[PDB]
């Protein structure tokens, strides 16, 4: 019984926190967009 | 006077920076590099 009390529970974590990490991976994809995008124009506003 | 000169120079250089960004993107896109290769191959054939 005690073993059961953890087994399914472990799967929960195996399906929960790791899952959030995958979402964070998608954020990294957004970071890749900064590689394919050169910011400009805002620098003139900032320096003014 | 220094602030005005710096701001004017920054606006003047923004255009050149954007032009350099566009040239860098074009080079990374692998669009115009083989012309020099063909010219140097023709020169090599002539030298041979």
């Amino acid at each position: 019984d005690f073993h059961s009390e953890y087994i399914v529970s472990a799967s929960n974590f195996t399906s929960q926190l790791s899952s959030q990490v995958e979402q964070f991976l998608h954020r990294n994809i957004q970071e890749y967009l900064s590689i394919l995008t050169d910011p400009d124009g805002k620098g003139k506003e900032k320096i003014a | 006077k220094a602030a005005s000169g710096t701001t004017g120079t920054y606006q003047e250089w923004k255009d050149k920076a954007q032009n350099l960004y566009q040239e860098l993107l074009t080079q990374e896109g692998q669009a115009s590099f083989q012309g020099l290769k063909d010219n140097v191959f023709d020169g090599l054939v002539r030298v041979t």
